[PDB]
C-alpha cells in the first residue's frame, strides 16, 4: 500500500508537528526557570524535561521501523538517521534515575555552593558573582589564593564522589551504545559517515586536535613567558622566572581565559586603551545600547534585524535583587519565530563582545529556521561558537571601535596599538587553547580508564603543569575534584568544542574577508558594511545541519578539516614582537617548581656565581640552530 | 536547556 519511504514521510511530518509544539512548550518552561528561579519553575521545567526526553525515546523507537537502506530521499534519510540514535535512554529505569539525580546534584552543588570568610561565618560568598569578582579584580596573592583554594576544597570535594559515580554511569551508557567510553561518545559529534570523501572518524579528531596544537605551542610558549615576566612585575616574590604561572593569578577562577590579565600585561599602556570598558562607562552605555549596536553590525552586512519578539521577550539585564536568574549568556531558539537572548549584561567590553557573539547565534538560528526540526542545528558543536567568535573578531578591531565612537575620531593606528590589540586577543583566544585541550584530554583519559582514581588529581596537575604551564599553589590529594570546579565539567558539557571553534573562526574570518575584498593583515579585517561577506556567510548558515560539517566548512573556506594556518597568520606580528621581547628571558617552564615547594631563601650558595655561568652556556647550546 | 537533539535532549542550566 505505502512503501517505507512514503511511510517515513508521514512519520517524519507527524514527528515534526508534535516535536515543534512540545519543544516550544518545554523551552518556555526553561526560559521561566532561567529568568525566574523558583521551585514552582523547577518543577515545571523538570516535568517538561520528562515529557520531552520520553517523547524523543518513543520517536527514536518508532524511527527504527524504517530502514535507511530503503530510503531514496536524502532529507528523509538524515532525519531518520538522527532519530535512530539511542542516546542516554538505553539505561534501565533505575540507573537512568540515578544518573539524572547525580547530574542535578552536581549542578546544584555548583550553583548553590558558597565559601564564607573564616573570620566571619555569617557573611558568605557565592561563585557568581562574589568569588568571580575576586578572581577577576583582586591583585592580592593571598585573597586570590584564598578564593581559589576555598572553592576547590569546599565545593570541589563535595563533587568528587558524585563525579566518580557519574563517570561510571556515563561509560555504561556509552558502551551500551557501542562506543568505547563516554569520551568516544562525545567525539561522535564530529563523526561523518557515507559522504564519500567528507567522512570523519571519531579517533581522527584527537589526532587533528593534537597535530594542530603542536603549531600553537611555540606562540603559547612565548606568550606565556611574556605573561610570566609581567606577572612577576606584580607578584614579586611569588613567581619564579622559569616556572608555571600559579593557577590563582590568571584572571578568572581557573585560568580558562587570560583576558583580565590585560591591564597588567598591556605592552604599550601609554597609547589609548583598546579595552573600551572605560570608554563604555564614560559614554554611559547601558545594555540596550550594547545590543542595538550589535544589531546594527549585523544589518550592515545584509543580515536581518532582530524580531519584535526578541526586543519584547529577551532579558538583557540582571532582573534585580528580588528574582534570581541564571546569568550565563545564552541564545534561545524556541521555534514559531521565537528568538531570545538571556544575558545579564554588564557595561564592559567583555559583554560587548559577548553580545555580538550571542546575537551571531541568533543569526544562525534565524537563518536555518526553515530547515526540518532535527536539522535546525549547527553542523557540529563548534560551528555555533565559531559563528559567534568571528563577530567579536570584527567588533574588537580598533577600526570598528573607532567607527562606533568608543575610540576618539583622532585615533591613529600604529605599531603599538596593533601590538596592544594582538596581545589582548591572544590573552582571550590563545590562552584558552592549552586550557581547553588539557581539560578535555584529562576527561578523555579518565573515561577511557587510562587514569585510575588514586591518580585523578595527581595526573590533573601533572597535565596542567605540562600542557598549560600552570601550577597549583596548594597540593591537592584525591579528596579534591578540581576539574568539576568548572561549570562545563559538573554540568556535563563537552569542552573540545571551544578548541575546534577557535580554529574554525579564523578559517572563517579569512574566507569572509576575501569576500569583503580586505587588503591588509587578517587582524585588521572588520567585515562591517560588506553584504558580499554577509551573503557568503548566510549561504552556510541557512544550511544548518542539512549537510556534514566537513562539507559545510569546505563550502565557505575550501577545506574539509580543521586548519591552524589562519590562526598563526592572525597573530604573526605578535609572535615576532614576543620573540624579540623574550630574547634575554627564559622560554618554557619547569614542571617541578611550585609556589608551595619552589621557594628557597638563598642564605648561602656553593659556587662563585652559582650556576648562572653554566646556565648561560647551557641555554646557548639548548636553543642552538 | 532543551535542545533539538535526540542524543542530548536536555542540558543542565
Ligand atoms: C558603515 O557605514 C555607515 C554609513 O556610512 C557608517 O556610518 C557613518 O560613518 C561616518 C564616518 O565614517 C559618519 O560621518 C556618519 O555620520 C555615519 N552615519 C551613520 C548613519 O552612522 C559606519 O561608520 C560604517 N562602519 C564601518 C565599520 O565601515
Ligand atoms: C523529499 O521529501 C520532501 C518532503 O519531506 C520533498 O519536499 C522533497 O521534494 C523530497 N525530495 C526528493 C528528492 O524527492
Ligand atoms: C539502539 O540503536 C540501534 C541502532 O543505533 C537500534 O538498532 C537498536 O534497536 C537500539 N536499541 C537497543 C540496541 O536496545
Ligand atoms: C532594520 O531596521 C531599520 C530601522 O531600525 C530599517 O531601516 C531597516 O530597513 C531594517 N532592515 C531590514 C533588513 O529589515
Ligand atoms: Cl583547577
Ligand atoms: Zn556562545
Amino acid at each position: 500500500q505505502s512503501t517505507i519511504e512514503e511511510q517515513a514521510k508521514t512519520f517524519l511530518d507527524k514527528f515534526n508537528h508534535e516535536a515543534e509544539d512540545l519543544f516550544y512548550q518545554s523551552s518556555l518552561a526553561s526560559w521561566n526557570y532561567n529568568t525566574n528561579i523558583t521551585e514552582e519553575n523547577v518543577q515545571n521545567m523538570n516535568n517538561a524535561g520528562d515529557k520531552w526526553s520520553a517523547f524523543l525515546k518513543e520517536q527514536s523507537t518508532l524511527a527504527q521501523m524504517y530502514p535507511l537502506q530503503e530510503i531514496q530521499n536524502l532529507t528523509v534519510k538524515l532525519q531518520l538517521q538522527a532519530l535512530q540514535q539511542n542516546g542516554s535512554s538505553v539505561l534501565s529505569e533505575d540507573k537512568s534515575k540515578r544518573l539524572n539525580t547525580i547530574l542535578n546534584t552536581m549542578s546544584t552543588i555548583y550553583s548553590t555552593g558558597k565559601v564564607c570568610n573564616p573570620d566571619n561565618p555569617q557573611e558568605c560568598l557565592l561563585l557568581e558573582p562574589g568569588l568571580n569578582e575576586i578572581m577577576a579584580n583582586s591583585l592580592d596573592y593571598n585573597e586570590r589564593l584564598w578564593a581559589w583554594e576555598s572553592w576547590r576544597s569546599e565545593v570541589g570535594k563535595q563533587l568528587r564522589p558524585l563525579y566518580e559515580e557519574y563517570v561510571v554511569l556515563k561509560n555504561e551508557m556509552a558502551r551500551a551504545n557501542h562506543y568505547e567510553d563516554y569520551g568516544d561518545y562525545w567525539r561522535g559529534d564530529y563523526e561523518v559517515n557515507g559522504v564519500d570523501g567528507y567522512d570523519y572518524s571519531r579517533g581522527q579528531l584527537i589526532e587533528d586536535v593534537e597535530h594542530t596544537f603542536e603549531e600553537i605551542k611555540p606562540l603559547y610558549e612565548h606568550l606565556h613567558a611574556y605573561v610570566r615576566a609581567k606577572l612577576m612585575n606584580a607578584y614579586p616574590s611569588y613567581i619564579s622566572p622559569i616556572g608555571c604561572l600559579p593557577a590563582h593569578l590568571l584572571g578568572d577562577m581557573w585560568g580558562r581565559f587570560w583576558t583580565n590579565l590585560y591591564s597588567l600585561t598591556v605592552p604599550f599602556g601609554q597609547k589609548p586603551n583598546i579595552d573600551v570598558t572605560d570608554a563604555m562607562v564614560d559614554q554611559a552605555w547601558d545594555a540596550q545600547r550594547i545590543f542595538k549596536e550589535a544589531e546594527k553590525f549585523f544589518v550592515s552586512v545584509g543580515l536581518p534585524n532582530m524580531t519584535q519578539g526578541f526586543w519584547e521577550n529577551s532579558m538583557l539585564t540582571d532582573p534585580g535583587n528580588v528574582q534570581k536568574a541564571v546569568c550565563h549568556p545564552t541564545a534561545w531558539d524556541l521555534g514559531k519565530g521565537d528568538f531570545r537572548i538571556l544575558m545579564c549584561t554588564k557595561v564592559t567590553m567583555d559583554d560587548f563582545l559577548t553580545a555580538h557573539h550571542e546575537m551571531g547565534h541568533i543569526q544562525y538560528d534565524m537563518a536555518y529556521a526553515a530547515q526540518p526540526f532535527l536539522l535546525r542545528n549547527g553542523a557540529n558543536e563548534g560551528f555555533h561558537e565559531a559563528v559567534g567568535e568571528i563577530m567579536s573578531l570584527s567588533a574588537a578591531t580598533p577600526k570598528h571601535l573607532k567607527s562606533i565612537g568608543l575610540l576618539s575620531p583622532d585615533f591613529q593606528e600604529d605599531n603599538e596599538t596593533e601590538i596592544n590589540f594582538l596581545l589582548k586577543q591572544a590573552l582571550t583566544i590563545v590562552g584558552t587553547l592549552p586550557f581547553t585541550y588539557m581539560l578535555e584530554k584529562w576527561r578523555w583519559m579518565v573515561f577511557k580508564g587510562e587514569i585510575p582514581k588514586d591518580q585523578w588529581m595527581k595526573k590533573w596537575w601533572e597535565m596542567k603543569r605540562e600542557i598549560v604551564g600552570v601550577v597549583e599553589p596548594v597540593p591537592h590529594d584525591e579528596t579534591y575534584c578540581d576539574p568539576a570546579s568548572l561549570f562545563h565539567v559538573s554540568n556535563d558539557y563537552s569542552f573540545i568544542r571551544y578548541y575546534t571553534r577557535t580554529l574554525y573562526q579564523f578559517q572563517f574570518q579569512e574566507a569572509l574577508c576575501q569576500a569583503a575584498k580586505h587588503e591588509g593583515p587578517l587582524h585588521k579585517c572588520d567585515i562591517s558594511n560588506s553584504t558580499e561577506a554577509g551573503q557568503k556567510l548566510f549561504n552556510m548558515l541557512r544550511l544548518g545541519k542539512s549537510e556534514p560539517w566537513t562539507l559545510a566548512l569546505e563550502n565557505v573556506v575550501g577545506a574539509k578539516n580543521m586548519n591552524v594556518r589562519p590562526l598563526l597568520n592572525y597573530f604573526e606580528p605578535l609572535f615576532t614582537w614576543l620573540k624579540d621581547q623574550n630574547k634575554n628571558s627564559f622560554v618554557g617552564w619547569s614542571t617541578d617548581w611550585s609556589p608551595y615547594a619552589g621557594s628557597h631563601h638563598h642564605h648561602h650558595h656553593h659556587h662563585h656565581h652559582s650556576g648562572l655561568n653554566d646556565i648561560f652556556e647551557a641555554q646557548k647550546i639548548e636553543w642552538h640552530e | 536547556y532543551f535542545q533539538r537533539s535526540v542524543r542530548l535532549p536536555y542540558l543542565r542550566c
